């Protein structure tokens, strides 16, 4: 099963990357995008198709670790587009890739393209998280940010930030994600009185 | 007699697939117009005609 | 009063109106932050028998004059800090003055055309929940917060769990 996990994910990257290398008018460049990644996020239904609940988060942490393990960002981006439809489609409760996401341990900020598109992808699939995980990602994500030294590179820097916009989003009030006493206790509770 | 209308479109397909099969005759390939894989019902490759 | 119900021409955020320490540069309003001042230091050194009052005063009084929102806010800012010393020694009255709080909400949200301060107001319910209500106030609760207006809902809508 573990390496079942395996087979379907590197064919499914090493498939698609390839047919796309060459652009041979292979694609239709709009929405037929749309439909090769809805062709991983078959492939994907087809693999979950066979697992038990119990069993439901180790092959995430799997999945994670995989992606996190490589090194191409287009291959990155492309199973980040794959988990993307996997939890659109309704195939995954949109709360273990989130966690599962944050608290890998790859994710660094030295991995600034890893950082970036990370926490693009939970930008686009954080909205659909319950108010109680939505207050652990909190919890979780401003202890990522917490490890950033106080001077970057001047380059890494809008890669980096593109965790400031998923704070932004959650503190947002119109948007309403939780309840935002929630998230100043979680904020006091990790700069208090007194601290910058 | 006002059956005919209905089979000639039912015609035109299969007609279509004759002058398919006999297009890649030369070429190394094999035809065939089922195709029994998993899936189907996700994939793009289910909502297509 | 007139300053609070019809003249806000003083209309000063009222998070520095009824803050008495304003009183620091000569700007202490009135009556307003002085009642509220002598308010705060004769309830606190009440006894509970003496405090258990204000619920009455609240649902019997108070009720049928609160009609805009800076009375919502004072009568908030009133009763508000006493709600330990409620939840420490008697628990009916902390569920009574819950309740009354979301009624006069309830008049505020309909005689008003739009409220300006809906995010304070928000921010002290959830606060009162999750310090000192928890869930004791669930079933009269929900008719209130059903009959408000749909930004109020959909700021309000964690109070039912």
């Amino acid at each position: 099963m573990e390496t079942q996990l395996q087979s379907i994910f590197e064919e499914v990257v090493k498939t698609e990357v390839i047919e796309e290398a060459f652009p041979g008018m292979f694609m239709d460049t709009p929405e037929d995008e749309k439909t090769k990644l809805i062709s991983c996020l078959g492939a994907f239904r087809q693999f979950w198709g066979g697992l038990s609940q119990e069993s439901h988060e180790q092959c995430i942490q799997w999945i994670v670790k995989f992606i996190h393990g490589q090194h191409s960002p287009k291959r990155i981006s492309f199973l980040y587009d794959c988990l993307a439809m996997a939890v659109e489609t309704g195939l995954l409760p949109p709360r273990l890739v989130c966690e599962s996401l944050i608290n890998s341990d790859t994710l660094e900020w030295e991995r600034t393209q890893l950082w970036a598109l990370t926490f693009k992808l939970v930008r686009k699939i954080i909205g659909g998280v319950d108010y109680k995980g939505v207050r652990d990602l909190l919890k979780v994500i401003l202890e990522k940010i917490l490890t950033i030294p106080n001077t970057v590179s001047s380059a890494v820097v809008q890669q980096l930030l593109a965790a400031r916009e998923v704070i932004a989003y959650i503190l947002e009030r119109n948007a309403c994600l939780l309840p935002a006493y929630f998230a100043v206790t979680e904020i006091r509770k990790l700069y208090p009185e007194g601290k910058l | 007699m006002k059956r005919i209308i209905p089979w000639i479109q039912q015609l035109k397909f299969w007609l279509g697939q004759q002058r398919c099969k006999q297009s890649i005759k030369h070429l190394p390939t094999i035809s065939s117009e089922t195709l029994q894989l998993s899936n189907y019902s996700t994939h793009p490759i289910g909502n297509l005609s | 009063s007139p300053s609070l119900t019809s003249e806000t021409e003083w209309v000063g955020y009222p998070f520095r109106l009824f803050d008495f320490t304003a009183c620091h540069q000569s700007y202490s309003e009135m009556s307003c932050s002085y009642t509220l001042a002598l308010a705060h230091a004769v309830w606190h050194h009440s006894s509970i028998g003496q405090l258990s009052l204000i619920p009455k005063f609240l649902t019997e009084v108070l009720l049928p004059i609160v009609k805009t929102e800076f009375q919502l806010l004072y009568v908030y800012h009133l009763v508000g800090p006493f709600l330990q010393r409620f939840q420490q020694e008697r628990t009916r009255c902390m569920i009574e003055i819950g309740v009354a709080f979301y009624d006069m909400l309830l008049n505020v949200d309909q005689c008003s055309t739009h409220l300006n301060y809906m995010d304070p107001i928000c921010d002290f319910l959830y606060h009162m929940k999750y310090m000192f209500t928890g869930d004791s106030v669930k079933e009269q609760v929900e008719k209130i917060i059903c009959n408000l207006k749909p930004a109020l809902k959909l700021r309000l809508r964690f109070i039912t769990h």
